[PDB]
């Protein structure tokens, strides 16, 4: 009966160490998961325009599927970025991009940026028939 | 803390309603310690008291049974009057049926 | 037509607990 | 971060517990049909 | 009635001087203390009744920062295993 | 012969005169004996007879259910699915409702122990308890007895349920989620409203600006004519059907809690001895009784109404309406009924009706009631508390409009789901013949003139509110308001409850009970007190009753020994510190008071001075009327808004400046909004129904039930009070000449602490003094005091 007993408390305390151990290789594997996504994210960074732009989207879609602060902050940029540089069709795709975009999740600044170069337009507007 | 039942406490009590009757039972609850009285009362009612039927469930038990709980929806106060049974016992009877289908020394 | 819409609409006992009187006391004084 | 990992278990665990349970109460449900039916089907027969 | 009471009505002087001061303190903090755009929930519905390269910066730290804890819990709890089954071996 | 013993103390009791101490609580054994029984033989009989309704009227009513949660597009209540996002937050809330019960307390019973002791533990492990708790939701639908302890009210005698704690948690959490996501995908309309958003006078105010506000009703210009109903709806939660319940409550929300519910309340009843099942009606004392019962109660509404015009009250299910509002004055006019409200039991119906419509109605009700006679207006009842001329004058087109509307309202409704009785009933007619439009809602009787036929246009006291048109603004008619005879009958009835209990409590324990009811009455209505006699009257006797209460404590009535002091000194002083209504002399004989200096004794008597004599100030002054309030509050909450939009706009934070000034004003009472606890609160919906039904689940009463300091603030500061107090005898130098604070040898107040002997000595010199009319001069023992008199403690 001894013999019995002791043979089973070492296996529970093998079974307790395995139960530690599987968790932890869990953990070890989503690191490295979240390494590799990061790595992919910071090379994309570093027609054509469209082509680019179109890639942007993507990268965006892929980071909203995988924080949200600095995604918007990085859209910001971009934003910016795009402005210094510088249709109707490509303007709406943009749009449904962004509204894309939206529905997976700075960005309201962002939202905010842009709204207000459209707003300071429409002043200009504001400021029959073919008016209409 | 809450106690479940010794059969040192439960015969104690069985002995008092016994004595003093069923109203009294703050007098019950003084003979049985670490127990109230809604406790005590609780439990005669429910389990402990002889008149109560604990038996097997005969294949009419179960058709009456099976008719009222469709009939009455969820009333196990009543449906036990009409069973004449406590109700947990109906309750229990009742749900191990639908799976029929399957797929000291101070005492 | 306003009436229409509506969903609906278009003895001495000898003893004291059952009487009228009664349950007309105790459906009062107890609200 | 074990303890929390082990924390995040015991949360997995009550919520599939708790799924059974509604399923249990729509399958009893669905078993009490069955003998329902079933019984109007015999009255159907008789 | 004790959530309705009126509190501590002064008399002497200076506390009224002082209960007042109290008061003003702390209208300030909860004001003070309250962030801005943190609310909403409650001043709208309690309103309503009453009234009728930065951004790359930051990612990448975010990077650096996964990739030194994910090493450190890689280093720890490998050999804490790598014991265990020495152990169970051995006895 | 013992029940007509009962039945006879009983009615001995509703007068109030001269019931013994014990009598009272004998009496009320026996009745509860006596209503139990009459509760068992309804439930038997029903068994027997079986249920009432019938299969045809539950087809009915079923089928309006459904076509209205269509009507609104309803989503049945989902199961709380663990990960909920504000299961911790709801816990918190539920936890902290009943830990309150606890709270102030002194000394704690047992169950009491055990009550407070399971919280402490749930809060430690809310994850755990929601688990058993929803476990419960699924498995458990057999429950532990309930105990039935009927408090007295000194007239009527109500029940009070107690449940056993497990249970109440589960059924306190399920209730707060039940009212916030019933509020979070609006469920009820906006006419059924005992609801959380407005205390029951704003609600008031509310409903005669509504009236007003609408079009036309004060138009005498042809044939026009009004109607108010107030309607008990009878028995209610005492006929309601679990079969039927059971299904109703299927399509509001999932099996699981319906049936959990409906479960709950087939429960054991025990109160000593008797014993019974509850097989039939509701019991008002389950946590989400509140819940269950306005369901219900909008179920009995969309029959009175019709799915159309409730349609158009509660609006699209885009954008519901408000309390009072339409889309167009269209639909205004499209419907005889113009005003609906429902405060619990109670039923407010306006009906406006022109001569086409109304001698309509009065057709067909005469042509199914011949009555040749007239004396339809015997048996007519109306308001006794106005004067004759202000009464509601009887005549024949009035009265016959009234039991006509009545009468069809008396129709609609099956006699099984409620009863609607003649008798409770009141019918106020408006008529080119009756100036007058009379209601009252809550314990506020209101008698509304239009300033049109007023004939004069008087300043009035602040007992009387003007009504004030939304598009003219003009003010166009006046509402008088006094207090229901009812609720003057309750006060009356407390204050004999602190006499009959206080026999030997002390003078201070008594003061604040009679400072509580005192302020309870007077906020509710503050306004309306005015304008009363009995409550007005009343009151000097119970005052002077006390006070002689604390004169026989020693052994006098006489007025020469005690001078106002010792009653009136706040208890920084010692006085007992009770508040004042009534008329008392302040003689100028006691304001006389002496000092010493090195230099000299100097006195000082305004006595001489011949003016107005000083009089204790009384509260009907001091207390805050209505009108300026919501004023305030209107205004505030217009600033608010503004600077808010000013912190936002300029992405600034508030200065405080102006925030200062509005801070205590308003009727949420701005400072509300900065509270510690905002963030649990906007989970917290439905505490006003809650807040009412604390009657049936706890025997202790909360005097004030019509707001939580959470959510409404603080609505009334007394201090003031104090300090005039204080002065109106000659202030505190002159109060402590009363007192022996310089025997103490302090030398100044402001150090005093504090911590019935201590009373005595404390205003020794005075109780002690050789102005006496009548007394027996005895040298003490080894001293030279003198004694006039006999003084117990002294």
């Amino acid at each position: 009966g001894s013999g019995i007993t002791t043979p089973i408390e070492t296996q529970s305390r093998p079974m307790h160490n395995a139960g530690l151990g599987m968790f932890s290789n869990t953990n070890s594997s989503n690191y490295h998961s979240e390494n590799e996504d990061y790595l992919s994210s910071e090379d994309e960074v570093v027609v054509k325009f469209n082509k680019t732009s179109t890639e942007v989207l993507g990268e965006a879609l892929l980071n909203d599927s995988g924080v949200r602060t600095l995604r918007e902050l990085r859209l910001a940029g971009v934003q910016l970025p795009e402005s210094i540089l510088k249709a109707v069709p490509k303007p709406k795709k943009d749009v449904v991009v962004e509204i894309l975009q939206e529905l997976l999740g700075s960005l309201e600044a962002i939202r905010q940026r842009t709204s207000p170069l459209e707003v300071q337009v429409k002043e200009y507007y504001g400021q029959l028939s073919e008016l209409e | 803390k809450g106690g479940v039942w010794t059969n040192v406490e439960d015969q104690i009590l069985k002995a008092a309603v016994q004595k003093y009757g069923t109203h009294q039972w703050s007098k019950v609850a003084s003979l049985l310690q670490k127990k109230t009285a809604r406790q005590s009362e609780l439990r005669w009612n429910e389990y402990l008291n002889p008149k109560l039927n604990f038996t097997e469930f005969s294949k009419e038990e179960d058709a009456q049974l099976l008719d009222l709980a469709r009939e009455l929806p969820n009333q196990w106060r009543t449906i036990a009057d009409m069973m004449a049974r406590p109700a947990q016992v109906c309750v229990e009877r009742y749900n191990r049926l639908l799976e029929s289908e399957d797929s000291e020394d101070e005492e | 037509s306003w009436r229409k819409g509506t969903a609906f609409g278009r003895g001495y006992i000898n003893d004291m607990t059952k009487s009228e009187y009664h349950q007309e006391f105790l459906h009062k004084h107890v609200r | 971060l074990e303890k929390r990992l082990a924390k995040i278990q015991q949360e997995q665990e009550d919520d599939e517990e708790l799924e059974n349970l509604r399923k249990k109460n729509l399958e009893m449900s669905q078993r009490a049909e069955m003998i329902n039916r079933s019984k109007h089907a015999q009255q159907e027969k008789a | 009635m004790q959530g309705f009471q009126d509190e501590m009505l002064a008399l002497t002087d200076n506390q009224i001087a002082i209960q007042k001061d109290s008061k003003r303190k702390i209208i300030e903090k909860a004001i003070n203390e309250v962030p801005y755009r943190t609310n909403e929930e409650w001043e709208t519905q309690l309103l309503s009744k009453g009234n009728i390269l930065f951004p790359d910066d930051d990612e990448s730290g975010n990077s650096i920062e996964r990739i030194n804890e994910m090493v450190s819990k890689i280093c720890l709890q490998r050999k804490k295993v790598e014991m265990r089954l020495q152990a169970l071996e051995k006895t | 012969a013992w029940v007509s013993a009962a039945h006879y103390n009983r009615e001995r009791i509703k007068r109030g005169a001269h019931v013994e101490k014990t009598m009272v609580k004998k009496n009320l054994g026996r009745l509860t004996r006596l209503w139990i029984k009459n509760e068992q033989e309804r439930q038997r009989q029903i068994q027997k007879n079986g249920p009432e309704i019938t299969p045809e009227e539950a087809t009915t009513i079923f089928s309006v259910m459904v076509e209205w949660l269509e009507s609104r597009s309803f989503s049945p209540i989902p199961f709380p699915p663990l990960t909920y996002k504000n299961d911790t937050k709801i816990l918190v809330l539920a936890l902290e409702d009943l830990k309150d019960v606890y709270a102030s307390k002194v000394r704690l019973n047992a169950s009491e122990r055990e009550e407070l002791a399971l919280i402490e533990e749930a809060y430690d492990n809310p994850h755990d308890t929601l688990n058993r708790i929803k476990k419960y939701l699924l498995t458990q639908r057999v429950f532990k007895p309930v105990d039935i302890t009927m408090m007295e009210n000194y007239q009527n005698i109500s029940p009070v349920y107690s449940v056993d704690p497990l249970e109440k948690i589960t059924d306190a959490y399920l209730d707060q989620y039940l009212w916030y996501e019933a509020d979070q995908r609006k469920l009820f309309p906006n006419w059924i409203k005992p609801s959380d958003s407005e205390i029951p006078p704003l609600l008031v105010y509310k409903w005669t600006q509504g009236i007003n506000n609408l079009s036309e009703i004060w138009d005498v210009s042809r044939g026009q004519s009004a109607v108010l109903l107030e309607t008990t709806l009878g028995e209610m939660a005492e006929k309601i059907d679990f079969t039927l319940l059971n299904r109703l409550l299927r399509l509001i929300v999932d099996p699981n809690i319906a049936d959990y519910i409906t479960a709950k309340n087939n429960v054991v009843i025990n109160f000593k001895d008797m014993s019974h099942v509850n097989k039939y009606g509701l019991i008002r004392g389950l946590k989400f009784a509140s819940f269950i019962f306005q369901y219900y109660g909008l179920v009995i509404d969309l029959l009175l109404l019709g799915q159309e015009r409730a349609t158009d009250l509660a609006g699209p299910a885009n954008n519901p309406n408000e309390f009072m509002q339409f889309k167009s004055k269209e639909v205004e006019k499209a419907h005889p009924i113009r005003l609906y409200t429902r405060y619990l039991d109670r039923i407010y119906m306006l009906f406006h009706f022109e001569e086409d419509e109304g001698e309509e109605l009065t057709d067909e009700y005469l042509a199914e009631n011949p009555d040749p006679n007239f004396e339809n207006s015997i048996g007519y009842n109306n308001r006794k508390c106005w004067p004759k001329d202000s009464r509601m004058r009887l005549i024949r087109q009035d009265v016959n409009l009234g039991r006509a509307v009545f009468w069809e309202i008396q129709s609609r409704v099956p006699t099984s789901l409620t009863s609607i009785k003649w008798e409770n009933a009141f019918v106020s007619v408006y008529s080119k013949n009756n100036p007058n439009l009379l209601f009252s809602m809550c314990g506020f009787e209101v008698r509304i003139l239009p300033r049109q036929r007023m004939e004069e246009v008087v300043s009035n006291d602040e007992g009387v509110w003007d009504l004030v048109d939304e598009r003219t603004k003009q003010r166009t008619a006046k509402a008088y308001l006094k207090v229901s005879e009812e609720e003057i009958k309750k006060f009356d009835s407390r204050i004999r409850g602190i006499l009959m209990a206080s026999g030997s409590t002390t003078f201070t324990k008594v003061a604040a009970k009679w400072n509580t009811s005192l302020i309870s009455l007077f906020t509710y209505f503050r306004e309306a007190i005015v304008a009363t006699e009995p409550l007005l009257d009343i009151l000097v006797k119970g005052e002077t009753r006390i006070q002689n209460r604390v004169k026989l404590g020693l052994n006098s009535k006489m007025p020469t020994r005690f001078p106002p002091a010792v009653f009136y000194t706040p208890k920084e002083l010692g006085g007992l510190g009770m508040i004042s209504a009534s008329h008392i002399l302040i003689p100028a004989s006691d304001l006389s008071w002496s000092k010493q200096t090195d230099t000299g004794i100097t006195h000082f008597r305004a006595g001489m001075t011949h003016e107005d004599e000083k009089l204790i100030p009384t509260i009907f002054r001091y207390i805050t009327t209505w009108e300026n309030e919501f004023l305030d509050s209107q205004r505030v909450w217009a600033e608010y808004a503004t600077k808010r939009q000013e912190a936002i706009q300029q992405n600034r934070r508030l200065a405080f400046e102006e925030l200062e000034g509005s801070w205590d004003r308003g009727i949420p009472r701005i400072s509300t909004l900065f509270q510690r606890d905002r963030h649990t609160l906007a989970y917290d919906r439905g505490h006003r129904i809650r807040r009412e039904f604390k009657q049936y689940s706890l025997e202790r009463n909360s005097p004030f039930w019509w707001t939580n300091s959470h959510h409404d603030g603080k609505l009334w500061n007394l201090n003031a009070y104090r300090t005039d107090v204080i002065q109106a005898l000659g202030g505190i130098e002159t109060i402590l000449e009363h007192t022996l604070f310089k025997g103490t040898g302090f030398n100044s107040w402001e150090g005093l602490f504090w911590e019935n002997r201590r009373f005595t000595l404390w205003w020794s010199p005075t109780i002690n003094r050789a102005n006496v009319y009548v007394g027996f001069l005895v040298q003490l023992d080894l001293t030279g005091i003198f004694l006039h008199g006999k003084i117990p403690t002294l």
